[PDB]
């Protein structure tokens, strides 16, 4: 109840009500955040963070950088996913929350009624959302809204589908991150990362892929030595 | 005589080819705190799928598209 | 006035006819009911004999109707609501209705849009069309510009105005939310 801007590199936890500055500047309340009537109640761990837009007068943007495992069905995020079955127009594909999100059979790039996608099930996805909300079942599509698949569609085959915290990528896919600069040098790879903490990954070999799912999966808090040590087996395949 | 085309040809397809309400109380309001669950206006992200040195180029290419 | 029971005869078939609550057997009809009987008469003079509890008479949402109810679940394509008030009648025998994705506005619009619409948790009033055949699923209609929402809580506790036809928004902060405000 007292100084958001004291403690926006602190360890806030849940119920401690936080108050913000001034007639006033428009914000926005972040996912780990909640609103009770002009002020901020806290709803789960972390350590608070602030942003503010290039400009003065949008104000600001608070978040917790909370880690954890489960996921939530979520508007605009890429996600990848796994068939679960087919009804008719429209097939049913894993995610990883509450329930299984749904897709539509014309919603891939280039497709028509005379024109089917080759979507089998178990066959995994790289989509987005549009329609994410806590009333509703999920309605995923693998198109941009102009209508063309800006690498979206089937993930293809031949590779390794891993699993890790969510935290974890919200900080790989950062522009400054280091382990997968270091990794572009090594050995080639391609991969995506799924922001419900799923991740795919390929390259010539197997070994290779192998030791790099392991690199990923323990990146959090890799000591020098560990790393190195993996850095000189991939440098010896 | 004639100069242009028939109709009946010219439709195949190879050729195509409430109310409101003013509240004083109101009325010139708007949200000054609005809820959001996701972490993209939050903090900037890359793109999710990338490549390095060769594999898929496409991807490459779309890395350096969704990236700047 | 008299109570009848679910074995007592009432009348030959020439003194009467079923109604409901009864059946027949050879040259009499026999009750079916703990209530209280009534025999109507038409203009031809042939009565016609039933048998009512009426703790709970009987109603009948018809077509031309004006019937509240309760959006519980939601979909892209329908919405499925609870009755409650038949006009003003409460009925403790809570049907249960939907509404379709077209069957929406009077405009007939597909651009309209559920989740901007509808929420489950909120009160609107509406007019049937179908009964229905197998489990009597009401289908209604909001094809009006009077018709749709009425109450709808906000993002948590607060309860919503109807500032214009598709917009509300919440007395204490201030925050837009979308749906077939009715009026």
């Amino acid at each position: 109840a007292r100084a958001a801007r004291t403690v926006l590199g602190q360890v806030v936890l849940p119920g401690e009500e936080l108050l913000l500055p001034e007639s006033r500047v428009r914000v926005v309340c972040g996912p780990g955040l909640r609103r009770c009537g002009d002020r901020l109640l806290v709803t789960k761990c972390g350590r608070l963070r602030h942003k503010e837009p290039g400009s003065g007068s949008g104000g600001g943007v608070y978040w917790v950088d909370s880690q954890q495992k489960r996921y939530v069905p979520v508007k605009g995020d890429h996600v990848i996913g796994i068939v679960t079955a087919k009804s008719g127009d429209i097939f049913k594909v894993d995610v990883g929350g509450s329930e299984p999100a749904s897709l539509s059979y014309l919603s891939f790039e280039g497709a028509t009624k005379r024109n089917r996608p080759n979507v089998q099930v178990g066959d995994l996805i790289y989509g987005q959302f549009v329609v994410a909300n806590k009333d509703m079942e999920p309605e995923m599509v693998c198109i941009d809204s102009c209508g063309r698949a800006n690498g979206m569609g089937v993930i293809g085959q031949d590779g390794l589908l891993f699993k890790v915290t969510l935290g974890l990528i919200r900080k790989l896919l950062a522009p400054d991150c280091e382990i997968i600069q270091e990794v572009g040098k090594l050995h080639p790879l391609e991969i995506v990362f799924g922001m419900n903490g799923r991740i795919w990954v390929k390259a010539k070999t197997i070994q290779q892929t192998l030791i790099l799912a392991n690199i990923l999966e323990a990146c959090e808090h890799m000591t020098s030595d560990q790393r190195k040590q993996i850095f000189s087996r991939l440098a010896e395949s | 005589r004639k100069t242009r085309l028939s109709k009946n040809l010219l439709r195949m397809k190879f050729m195509q080819r409430h109310w409101y309400l003013d509240l004083p109380e109101l009325k010139e309001k708007e949200s000054f705190i609005i809820e959001e669950q996701s972490f993209l206006l939050c903090e900037d992200l890359l793109y999710g799928r990338m490549s390095f040195r060769g594999f898929n180029p496409e991807v490459e290419k779309l890395m350096l598209q969704m990236n700047a | 006035v008299r109570y009848c029971i679910p074995g007592e005869r009432l009348c030959n078939l020439e003194e009467g006819s079923p109604g409901s609550g009864t059946y027949t057997r050879h040259g009499y009809i026999f009750s079916s009911l703990a209530g209280c009987l009534m025999k109507s008469s038409e203009n031809g003079a042939l009565p016609v004999v039933s048998v009512v509890r009426e703790t709970e008479s009987q109603l009948l949402p018809d077509v031309g109707a004006i019937v509240t109810c309760k959006v519980s679940s939601i979909n892209s394509r329908f919405a499925k609501v609870h009755i409650l008030y038949v006009g003003s009648m409460p009925l403790k025998n809570s049907f249960r209705g939907t509404i379709r994705k077209e069957d929406v506005r009077a405009t007939e619009k597909d651009k309209v849009e559920i989740y901007k619409s509808f929420r489950p948790g909120d009160i609107v009033l509406a007019k049937v069309i179908s009964l229905g055949d197998a489990q009597s699923n009401y289908l209604l209609t909001t094809a009006e510009n009077e018709l749709g929402v009425v109450v709808a809580h906000s993002e948590s506790g607060i309860q919503m105005v109807p500032i214009s036809w598709c917009e509300m928004q919440c007395p204490k902060t201030h925050t837009k939310e979308f749906r077939k405000v009715a009026r």
